[PDB]
DNA sequence: CTGTATTTA
DNA sequence: TAAATACAGACCTAAGTCCTTGAATGCCGC
DNA sequence: GCGGCATTCAAGGAC
């Protein structure tokens, strides 16, 4: 049996709406620590991985690791229908046939009690086993993701160059080209929106525009992005939570000759 | 009445059945020659050990028995056969004997490698779950490696080859074929009938050279914008399983690539709006082996594909393959199977591997054992009704036994109409095209061919206005069956017979895109002449061209280079062209064809023209 | 009248594989599956109203017990024949987790599957062989040929016959038995005789017969429910005289309301499907009966266009 | 049907 | 080098409506 | 300013 308590339902509503354009089935493994899900996507091209922490919820119950498989287009429908204030419970139950959520209104007493069937995933779990990179940089979320937009406009392929502490994302489609450059710096008064870099080795990685669009729509679960760049290892895109993240494991490009 | 002969009496011998037989049909003693171990082949050869003679027996199957020095034996020289014959054969006899032994070795030997990995499994469950029985025959003994394929070795060997040579031809870029010829082409296309280990074969291969499967059917996601979704960005990225799974040992350089599987491919959409372009462009630039998997091959649908990528052809599997593999099946679910129905059971099937274990599956759930007494109710219950291909259709149409009272009595005139709806857009058209070509068998008595001929074309007549009727205004779709029978059946049957030469397919089409073209041609010179001929098209074709040849090439012909001048302004009175000129000369036939008149004129005398209309 | 009663089809629909009078190998078979489990995908195919789709309900049924709600997914196929409902609701279903006896599946139900677009019908096949091992699909179709072969290839396929006299009489008396209604031996025979090997349409019409008159005679079935059309056509044209012909399509055909284009189509089914006469015979006739068809289309259509058909069929057997 | 590709003799 | 069999040659256009079905257009909701 | 959904229409197929 399983009960776990959310603060704001919204919280996990942005959660699953970070991440339901590029997969469509994920197992949610729930354990006493908290709740891992890692997806492949149907091109097997990004993977995706989401940590959250007993820390992120208001109570948390686990008797063994259970798997729950949902579907993100029934998950997205069921929690369209929950409010910014009410208090989300995930219940599931001995033998896990579905899952219970439960929304709870804190100024009224109306309930609101749906059902949701799991799904048979027949996937293996792998290991992300966690290396050093060569670089390693952090910048607004929102920014990023408007550099997305503007640049796959253009073509469908995405050249990210960091070099001489510069970052250059490329853009060369049929009409035109597109180039951002980028320097890093740290303004004091808010460090919100500073850049924070450590470069290492200068990488030239290329990556899918539609893979990028799928990861930048999951900016609204932090204010900047954890970008970490590897010359023969997929890249990290990730998402810190108030006690988890969500990554985004990109595979690169053929970088041919 | 049929006496019981002794089991395997039959056992080496080479039986083929000609003529009518009036006690047994033809399929019931082909049947009954395989119940005792004969192998029924449809031609005489020399390998023939005794043919049975029928009735109305072709002369040439006769002329061919005379020449090889064949015994020929009559029903009660097949009753004796049968009933002196001793068990189990009795020099051919000990060979099949030795076949048979191999295949119930090889059967026993994969039966004890089945009852290990399930040991092995039910082992591994204890050390630390989806039940056997649960499981369909189907998939259950569904080939774990290319040793296990039953069939089309050579096929699946150059598929092997291909892939694994793909990335040494990608580094020349596909520039050197090769001795196997395969290296220049990118893609691998897999065609041939469901059920034989097409996609199977794809993925072992996929799964043993180390390279990442990704599967996507093609019927299943079916759009451009779907197939640049999920396709163009996956052509030249690398997979995150791969990296992930395993890259620290020196396994496979290739590991990081994919090999896209393209199933169903022929259930996609069709035009310039289908992904079939888009997937045929998708073909010639990729970093990524991709292997396609389609059940039809020729289509208009699948046109862009047809020199694109590399083809393979899958056939129907063989008996004899197909032997092993269900005494394995049998043994290990201790239902009993004689080899001798096997062969009965491929004729039927069409070579489906997968509709065979369908139909032992279902079928052994109630009968235990299947033996040659019951075979006739499996076959008849499970029949293939597929729809013939209209050569197939042409040459069963066009057979003079059909026709007799014994074929009118087994093939009804409602199975001549169901054969002509099989395909009604091309029927009548490879009727018209391929009766007047065939040696006539029902002929009346004081008919010759060409009166047959005759009424068959009058029938055609009927069968075209009937056609026209329906294919027009009112749509008037309920008159198909009459067209089945004027269009078809009543010119087929009045000059049924045997096919003469081959089965030529209908010309019809190319001779009406040509007629397009040039009517297409001719509608651009007369609105070019309007200006001056003020006469229709045809007015203009049939007179205008007789002369508009003679003020044109004849002077190139009688003159030399000197009447370019006159020739420029003949043509630029009547506004004509240089494309214009060159479709003037293509309309004339007979004894007036230019396409030898214009190489006999020298080639200066075409440049200076050229020259001048520039 | 406030309400009806339930009609004798869905009354007595049968629920159990026992109560089917259909053909007893397939029947037997379909016991021995739901005794076993391990259900193979398949495709029942035959005639309207002989017990397919009432054979794969319970079947179903048998198989699944208490959790037939939420393990049976019964959709007509020619209600729901996209593309789109394949790719996302029977999908889903495949997908969808449910913890199940350890011999029974969850069992996809297409009745009228002859109905379905071709790119439903190839969208299908990955669908089904993807979850193969805890999703069955049992397809129930009038013709085996308006499914692909692929979709043929990866299932059973049971051809159901007509059903023969003796089980419909005897399911014909269960049910006289069940209701206390009084019959004639007469009255059943002509029942058989009307129902062309259809159990659906035998129980109607006995329930109609039963409803307005109450007694199953014979001239009360003939009153009510008229003899096989094709019947009077086959006598029609196999006339030996004019005369004759000419006085069965006045008396029997045009004056009692049958309309010149039924009657065209049913010679030429009749002659399509005659065997008495020779092929060239049964060829040349449907020539003039396709020919009066062809006149009678264009609005043409009266009583002397018939006329003169028969006038040129008996020409025609004239030598 | 002829003609060709493939498998086994 | 022969038996032994599979098995491939080939895909049409105007027309009438109905049907599906992808994709673009269009609008409202946020 | 996008995001999402509904509506409409065009391309292919069938009879
Ligand atoms: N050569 C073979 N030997 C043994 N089993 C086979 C063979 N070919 C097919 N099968 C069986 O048939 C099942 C399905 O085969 P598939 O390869 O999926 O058929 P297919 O040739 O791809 O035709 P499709 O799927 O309609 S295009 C396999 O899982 C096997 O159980
Ligand atoms: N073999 C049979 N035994 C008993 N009843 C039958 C049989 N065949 C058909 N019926 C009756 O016909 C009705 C519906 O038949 P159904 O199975 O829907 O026809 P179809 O086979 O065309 O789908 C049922 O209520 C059932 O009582
Ligand atoms: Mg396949
Ligand atoms: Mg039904």
């Amino acid at each position: 049996m399983l009960e776990a308590k959310f603060e704001e339902a919204s919280l996990f509503k942005r959660i699953i709406d970070g991440f339901k354009d590029c997969v469509q089935l994920v197992n949610f493994q729930c354990k006493e620590d908290g709740i891992i899900a890692q997806a492949v996507d149907d091109s097997r091209v990004l993977l995706v991985s989401l940590e959250i922490g007993v820390e992120a919820f208001q109570e948390y119950r686990c008797d063994h690791p259970v798997t729950l498989g949902m579907d993100l287009t029934s998950l997205s429908k069921i929690l369209r229908c929950g409010n910014n204030t009410d208090t989300l419970t995930l219940i599931a139950d001995n033998t896990p046939d579905s899952i219970i959520l439960l929304f709870e209104d804190t100024k009224k007493d109306r309930i609101a009690e749906y059902s949701l069937k799991l799904m048979d995933i027949d996937a293996d779990f792998l290991k992300i086993e966690e290396l050093q990179y060569d670089s390693t940089l952090s910048l607004p979320s929102s920014e990023f993701s408007k550099i997305v937009r503007d640049l796959s406009q253009l073509s469908d392929s995405i050249n990210i160059m960091i070099t001489k502490e510069t970052i250059k994302f490329v853009a060369d489609g049929d009409i035109g080209s597109g180039s951002v450059i980028i320097k890093p710096f740290v303004d004091m008064e808010h460090p919100e929106t500073s850049i924070k870099l450590e470069m290492d080795q200068p990488v030239d990685l290329t990556f899918g525009a539609k893979y990028l669009l799928d990861i930048i729509k999951g900016s609204s679960l932090s204010d900047r992005v954890g970008i970490r760049l590897s010359s023969e290892a997929p890249a990290l895109f990730q998402f810190d939570l108030k006690s988890g993240f969500l990554q985004f494991f990109l595979a690169p490009k053929f970088n041919d000759e | 009445s049929f006496p019981e002969g002794k089991p395997n009496c039959l056992l080496g011998l080479t039986i083929v059945f000609t003529g009518v037989l009036p006690t047994l049909e033809r399929g019931a003693s082909e049947a009954l020659a395989k119940r005792y171990g004969a192998r029924v082949t449809k031609s005489i050869s020399s390998k023939t050990s005794v043919v049975v003679l029928g009735d109305e027996a072709g002369p040439k199957k006769l002329e061919k028995i005379k020449q090889l020095k064949i015994k020929a034996i009559d029903e009660e020289g097949f009753k004796q056969l049968i009933a002196g014959m001793p068990a189990e054969g009795g020099e051919a006899a000990e060979k099949a004997r030795r076949k048979l032994e191999e295949q119930h070795n090889i059967a026993t030997k994969e039966a004890e490698l089945l009852v290990k990995k399930e040991e092995e499994r039910s082992k591994k469950l204890a050390a630390t779950v989806v039940r056997e029985e649960d499981k369909l025959w189907t998939v259950k003994y569904a080939p774990t490696n290319l040793q296990q394929v039953c069939g089309n070795k050579g096929s699946v060997m150059k598929l092997k080859n291909w892939l694994a040579n793909w990335e040494n031809s990608k580094k020349n870029s596909f520039k050197h074929a090769g001795k196997d010829g395969s290296g220049v082409f990118r893609a691998a296309m897999l065609y041939g009938p469901p059920g034989i280990g097409k996609t199977t074969a794809a993925h072992l291969v996929a799964q043993e050279l180390g390279y990442d499967i990704l599967e996507q059917n093609a019927s299943d996601v079916r759009s451009k914008t779907l197939l640049n979704a999920g396709v163009k960005n996956a052509l030249d990225n690398m997979s995150v399983v791969g990296y992930f799974k395993h890259n620290e040992e020196a396994q496979n350089l290739n590991g990081k690539h994919f090999v896209i599987i393209m199933d169903e491919v022929d259930g996609m959409s069709g035009g310039d709006r289908g992904g079939v372009g888009q997937l045929a462009q998708f073909c010639r630039k990729t970093s990524t082996p991709l292997i396609l998997i389609c059940n039809e091959r020729n289509l208009p649908k699948m046109r862009p594909f047809d020199r694109v990528c590399l083809d393979i052809q899958f056939r129907r599997p063989d008996a004899n393959s197909i032997k092993s593999r269900l005494m394995t099946i049998a043994i290990r679910e201790k239902f009993k199977l004689d080899p001798n129905v096997i062969d009965r059971l491929i004729q039927t099937t069409r070579g489906d591997i997968r509709q065979v274990i369908n139909l032992l599956s279902t079928i052994s759930t109630t009968t235990k054992t299947i033996n040659h007494e019951n075979i006739n109710e499996i076959s008849k219950a499970w029949e293939k009704n597929i729809a013939l291909k209209p050569f197939d259709i042409a040459h069963k149409m066009l057979d003079g036994q059909i026709y007799s009272d014994i074929g009118s009595r087994n093939f009804t005139l409602n199975d001549k109409i169901a054969l002509y709806f099989d395909d009604f857009d091309f029927t009548p058209l490879m009727i018209q095209e391929n009766y007047l070509s065939t040696r006539p068998s029902v002929l009346k008595p004081g008919q010759s061919h060409l009166e047959a001929v005759a009424e068959a074309a009058n029938c055609i007549s009927l069968g075209d206005i009937v056609e026209k009727k329906i294919r027009s205004s009112e749509q008037l779709w309920s008159l198909l069956p009459l067209h089945a029978v004027l269009s078809s059946v009543y010119p087929a049957s009045k000059v049924a017979g045997h096919m003469a030469g081959r089965i030529n397919f209908t010309a019809w089409l190319g001779q009406n895109s040509k007629s397009a073209k040039y009517y297409r041609l001719l509608q651009e010179i007369h609105y070019h002449t309007r200006l001056g001929t003020s006469t229709d098209k045809i007015g203009l074709r049939l007179d205008y061209l007789p002369t508009f040849r003679k003020r044109l090439l004849d002077p190139f012909l009688k003159q030399g280079a000197d009447a370019i001048s006159s020739v420029i302004e003949v043509m630029d009175d009547y506004y004509l062209t240089k494309e214009d000129w060159d479709s003037i000369m293509e309309f004339f036939v007979g004894p007036d064809v230019t396409t030898a008149i214009i190489k006999k004129i020298p080639a200066t005398v075409k440049s200076g023209f050229t020259r001048k209309y520039n | 009248t406030l309400s009806l009663q339930l009609p004798w089809v869905e009354k007595y629909r049968p629920q159990v594989l026992s109560d089917i009078v259909g053909n007893k190998e397939t029947i037997d078979r379909l016991q021995q599956i739901a005794k076993d489990g391990n259900m193979p995908h398949m495709i029942i195919s035959g005639m309207p109203g002989i017990g397919k789709t009432t054979s794969v309900h319970c079947l179903a049924h048998e198989l699944l017990g208490r959790s037939y709600a939420d393990g049976v997914l019964e959709l007509n196929a020619s209600d729901d024949r996209g593309i789109d409902v394949v790719r996302n609701q029977i999908k889903h279903f495949a997908q969808k987790k449910l913890h199940l006896p350890p011999g029974k599946h969850k069992i996809v139900i297409l009745d009228e599957a002859d109905s379905m677009t071709a790119g439903a019908q190839q969208a299908l096949r990955r669908t089904m062989e993807l979850y193969s091992n805890s999703t069955r699909f049992a397809f129930a179709c009038n013709q085996s040929n308006k499914i692909i072969e692929p979709l043929q290839s990866r299932c059973a396929i049971l051809r159901y016959s007509k059903l023969s006299d003796e089980d419909v009489l005897k399911r014909l008396l269960q049910i006289i038995k069940l209701e206390d209604v009084k019959y004639t031996n007469d009255g059943l025979e002509a029942i058989i005789f009307t129902a062309e090997g259809d159990m659906r349409q035998a129980i109607n019409n006995l329930q109609s017969t039963v409803a307005g008159h109450g007694l199953v005679n014979a001239d009360n079935v003939f009153k009510i429910v008229d003899s096989p059309h094709p019947l009077i056509v086959k006598k029609m044209l196999l006339a030996s005289n004019l005369e004759d012909s000419i006085q069965i399509l006045r008396t029997d055909l045009w004056k009692k309301g049958y309309s010149s284009i039924d009657i065209v189509t049913t010679s030429f089914r009749v002659t399509k499907n005659l065997a008495q006469v020779k092929e060239s015979v049964r060829l040349e006739m449907i020539k003039e009966i396709g020919l009066t068809h062809m006149r009678i289309l264009e609005g043409v259509g009266t009583y002397l266009q018939l006329a003169s058909m028969l006038a040129k069929i008996h020409k025609l057997n004239n030598k």
